RNA sequence: AAGGAACUUUGCAAUCUCACCCCGUAACUUCGGAAGAAGGGGUCCCCACGCUUCGCGUGGGGCGCAGUGAAUAGGCCCAG
RNA sequence: AUUCCUUGUCGGGUAAGUUCCGACCUGCACGAAAGGCGUAACGAUCUGGGCGCUGUCUCAACGAGGGACUCGGUGAAAUU
RNA sequence: GAUGUCGGCUCGUCGCAUCCUGGGGCUGAAGAAGGUCCCAAGGGUUGGGCUGUUCGCCCAUUAAAGCGGCACGCGAGCUGGGUUCAGAACGUCGUGAGACAGUUCGGUCUCUAUCCGCUACGGGCGCAGGAGAAUUGAGGGGAGUUGCUCCUAGUACGAGAGGACCGGAGUGAACGGACCGCUGGUCUCCCUGCUGUCGUACCAACGGCACAUGCAGGGUAGCUAUGUCCGGAACGGAUAACCGCUGAAAGCAUCUAAGCGGGAAGCCAGCCCCAAGAUGAGUUCUCCCACUGUUUAUCAGGUAAGACUCCCGGAAGACCACCGGGUUAAGAGGCCAGGCGUGCACGCAUAGCAAUGUGUUCAGCGGACUGGUGCUCAUCAGUCGAGGUCUUGACCA
């Protein structure tokens, strides 16, 4: 058949313990020096399209 | 280990096709939006292309034609762009990071000259 | 780099034309005849090393005839030999000289150049018949 | 005991009399003596030495204090040497002699995850007479019902390299003080530009 | 690892000029190379190896050239460090016309 | 690299060989065969001369490590 | 492709041959259309040897691509 | 309602009734070579030919080519030769269908590991303030083999032939570790050459495709062994068999009854590596320093020293982790110079009927190497992180 197979159901406890590292880390959001919508460090502000001057359209 | 120093993600032929492909795009358009990595690999190949063109002689032209298979882009690079870069000690390529895509979730970037 | 099964050109007139390695030994030569082994492992014979061998091709009329289990000293090798100054020697073909149990040649003369390493390894009589000692 | 810190520069080919010698060049730069460990203060005898210079801006407040106490200049590398108590601020001149046998130590080049064939000189298996285990793969990890376990220590694939390695009794071929250089016969562990720890033979012959 | 502001290139070059030897303007073609065989006990011999330069690998201390000869019916190749103390002098016997740097084809 | 079956139940596997032209070819035989036996040589470019073409032969000359220059492409033998 | 005793015995080939070839006859338990002996040619047949070549091997290395690893999308299974 | 069965390979570990090497006692031990018994398990214990073979026989060596255990160790590790499926044959038995003590050729070995176990690597929290760094070593692991030659010395011994112990030098083998300077290997586009065909209008020069490099020749960094460099130890302490000192019981004798010394490749220590989750959580240096909060929100919140996040990279790496840089900037790229590799570029001129050759040109081109240089991006920010419990004692204003 399907050669190595689990021997016993993994308990609600054991299953959950394994998920103690699955939690997403929230982005470190910065506020744009211009358009004043929040942005990602080292990226162009989505809203105004600025990164010192304006690079992207809108 | 692997202390080499280059970067592919396809087969020999393809790595060269992509390089030349995007190099023609940037040189023709002046600014292209692509994947970050893809853009990173492009930066030196295109930067090296400008230096060849910065020769001005037929050989320098013919050398560019080995990578740029567009009759017009080769003229744009030879006669227009390379001369404008005359006193720039190499460096005209800048990469800005735009931000994550929907499908693959890939972080996009801009590359302009 | 000679090892059991390696076939080699014979650099003498002992009658043998081609010998085949049977055993790489830890090549004696001192006081009495040749000395007894410096271990039983030892995978490669180099120039100046003694090997045990079976004769595969022998000339009609000669001391050594086919299928004789014999001793020979390696005189030439395709595998490069390195000298203390930094110099390297390497020969197109590997060759050996059949010897008796006191390490003296079995033939009257030696053919082609021999490695200087034989001189160091105390093989006086071989190095004496030798046309060149590169 | 009498030791120093340097940087692996490279390997070259050099002659002494009529024979060629493979040499590892070490820049055993000047070492500020920064802390003297005494049985009275620390409970054992040692010297804390320093190695490459650090820009004052790059140095944090706590490390500035540690250096200012000895009144040096900030370094980057700090190591101790047991039972070695010199006077002043440690340099190879008079420390090592031309000919002296030494104990070169460093961190081996790291080869990341390496399987049993490279990591332990295994054997793997047949490349042709029927296989699914073609070359690398270990064999049997154990036995049967008996130690229904696998021996602790069992040689297995893991991260290979990037370990502390000491190479005993290396000849001091040449010394170029002022240039702060030392030529060593043979191969010291680690890569060029790596930290090296040259000392007195651990136990000389 | 020790991030010292250093020119390892030059530092190596420094401990190498004292063990570097300029030899004649040769590329392939024939040459008499005059080795000094001190190794014949206390007696210092002189043997000359004369053949075609097949290769020229290396630079600095490590620069060497490969000579190929046919001696008493058997092919011989010698590799010499330019700065080998057992080398006395190499001399262009005659210059050759080749279309590459390695000429290993001469092995057949 | 050097070695070349030492692998192994077993050269299993994987190489070598590889097209066309010329020379050449064994025991044995039901005289058909065995035979593509085995083995060896040639092969590209230019010019001039000859002919039966799409092409070929002879001469001289040229270039490369290499000329079925890449793809398709028999390993062979002895004995049961 | 038959033999137990058996790796019979002697010779061949191998440095060394429980297999293989050849003799011998003591055929446990060959034998004449359940055909006996032989036979050129044919065989993806089976056995044994040789030349060639080789990563099968001493003894493995480097390199490539596709997985394996990482992220974003969708998300099974035997088992318990 | 299934514990896969011989041999091989791979991988080991363990017993000692020890094959070698180490120490001894007796010998029908002169010496050398042995015999035999005792102590001793640290390491070592070769490659082939025949057979499915384990075994055994042979070849050639060796210090030696040990015997056993681990489900006749190991198939969720590999093989599948042997044996025990279905085809087929021979011998034999059976009237037969079939059969074996047999013999012969053939014959599917099941991608995903849940727990324990094992190798690597992180996240968490603890270690009575928050931090940067240097560390002791309780403990643990690795390693541990041996020949040959010379000197002692042609001495001891021996009638001679021969020929040492003890001590002291060298040099291998196999194993291991590191390393890439050498010698080589590779180096999937760094350089050149070559074919067919298609394209860039044509010529000339190039590009694609012929592998997931079309093929060939070479090759830097890197990685690599077949290439180098080092290694097993010396000294010590306690022992083993064993050899002895002092010495009674037993006016002698006795190595023992009390005491003491010596004595092994073994034991502990020494060598190399890990190591304070050593919850028994150790030590040293250095830094910051006592902030705010209505009996309505009983500890949260600004912050320090310091770090993380993000970015650009790395002889670090699966991911994490680790090291470096982040404009107060040479981190990476580019660019400049150099090295190194390839081996003489395109274009033009000349020579020739042409193929081609010569010059210009040690050309030209150029991955990873060594520097330099502010041309490009390391922008801008955000997040987090102390204000130190109690009891006793001692010193103190
Ligand atoms: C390839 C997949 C295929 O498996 C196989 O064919 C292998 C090769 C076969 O092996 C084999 O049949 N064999 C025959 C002998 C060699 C090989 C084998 C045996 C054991 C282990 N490995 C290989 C099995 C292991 C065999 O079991 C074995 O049966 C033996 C009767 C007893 C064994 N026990 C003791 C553990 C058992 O494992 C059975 C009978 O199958 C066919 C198992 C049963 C459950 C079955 O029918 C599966 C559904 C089977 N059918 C399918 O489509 O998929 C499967 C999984
Ligand atoms: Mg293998
Ligand atoms: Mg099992
Ligand atoms: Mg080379
Ligand atoms: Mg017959
Ligand atoms: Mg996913
Ligand atoms: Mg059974
Ligand atoms: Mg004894
Ligand atoms: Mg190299
Ligand atoms: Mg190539
Ligand atoms: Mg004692
Ligand atoms: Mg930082
Ligand atoms: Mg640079």
């Amino acid at each position: 058949a399907k050669h190595p197979v689990p021997k016993k159901k993994t308990s609600k406890s054991k299953r959950d313990m394994r998920r103690s590292h699955h939690a997403l880390t929230a982005p470190n959001l910065t506020e744009c020096p211009q358009c004043h919508g929040k942005k990602l460090s080292h990226h162009i502000c989505p809203n105004c399209g600025y990164y010192d001057g304006r690079q992207v359209l809108a | 280990h692997g202390k080499a120093g280059r970067k592919l993600n396809r087969n020999s032929s393809a790595r060269v096709a992509l390089a030349r492909a995007q190099a023609t795009a940037l040189l023709r358009e002046g600014r292209i939006q692509t994947t970050l990595t893809k853009a990173k690999e492009l930066r030196p190949f295109v930067e090296q292309l400008i230096t060849t063109a910065k020769g001005g002689d037929l050989h320098s032209r013919r050398l560019v034609a080995q990578d740029i298979h567009d009759k017009d882009v080769v003229r744009k690079v030879m006669d227009e762009v390379a001369p404008k870069y005359a006193e720039r000690p190499g460096g005209y390529t800048r990469i800005l990071r735009v931000g994550t895509r929907r499908g693959d979730g890939v972080t996009m970037a801009l590359i302009e000259l | 780099m000679i090892m059991p099964q390696s076939r080699l050109d014979v650099a003498d007139n002992s009658g043998a034309r081609e010998i085949m390695c049977i055993r790489v030994l830890n090549s004696g030569i001192g006081g009495k005849g040749l000395t007894t082994g410096g271990g039983g492992n030892k995978r490669y014979a180099h120039v100046g090393d003694i090997i045990v061998a079976s004769v595969k091709d022998a000339a009609p009329r000669g001391a050594v005839k086919a299928g004789d289990v014999v001793k020979a000293v390696v005189v030439r090798t395709s595998h490069a030999i390195k000298r203390a100054d930094g110099s390297t020697i390497r020969f197109d073909r590997n060759a050996a000289v059949i010897i008796n149990n006191q390490g003296e040649p079995r033939g009257t003369r030696v053919f082609g150049p021999v490695a200087r390493e034989l001189r160091d390894r105390r093989f006086m009589k071989i190095v004496s018949l030798a046309p060149e000692v590169l | 005991m009498k030791g120093i810190l340097g940087t692996k520069i490279g390997m070259t080919q050099i002659w002494k009399n009529d024979r060629a010698i493979p040499v590892t060049v070490v820049l055993a730069g000047p070492c500020p003596i920064v802390q003297r460990k005494t049985a009275q203060t620390d409970g054992y005898e040692a010297v804390q030495i320093g190695y490459a210079p650090k820009a004052e801006r790059k140095v944090n407040k706590p490390m500035q204090g540690h250096f200012a106490k000895a009144g040096v200049a900030p370094t980057r590398i700090l190591r101790e040497f047991r039972g070695f108590a010199p006077d002043g601020d440690s340099v190879n001149v008079d420390i090592f002699a031309e000919g002296e046998k030494i104990d070169a130590t460093g961190t081996s080049k790291g080869k990341g995850t390496q399987g049993v064939m490279k990591r332990w000189n295994f054997a793997g298996g047949p490349a042709s007479h029927g296989s699914k285990k073609w070359h690398r793969r270990p064999g049997s990890i154990g036995q049967r019902k008996t130690p229904g376990r696998v021996y602790k220590g069992k040689r297995m694939a893991g991260h290979m390299g990037m370990e502390r390695v000491t190479v005993q009794n290396l000849e001091v071929v040449e010394i170029r003080a002022g240039e702060n250089l030392i030529l060593v016969k043979g191969a010291i562990p680690g890569a060029n530009g790596g930290l090296v720890v040259l000392r007195s033979a651990a136990k000389a012959s | 690892q020790t991030h010292i502001k250093i020119n390892r290139g030059e530092l190596l070059r420094g401990i190498e000029q004292d063990h570097t030897r300029q030899l004649p303007d040769f590329r392939p073609g024939d040459t008499v190379r005059v080795d000094t065989k001190v190794r014949e006990g206390n007696r210092t011999r002189s043997q000359a190896f004369e053949g075609v330069v097949i290769a020229i690998n290396g630079s600095g201390s490590r620069k060497s050239f490969t000579v190929r000869k046919i001696s008493f019916g058997e092919g011989v190749e010698r590799v010499f460090p330019f700065a080998s103390p057992l080398v006395n002098q190499v001399t262009i016997v005659e210059r050759g016309k080749v279309r590459r740097a390695k000429l290993y084809y001469l092995r057949e």
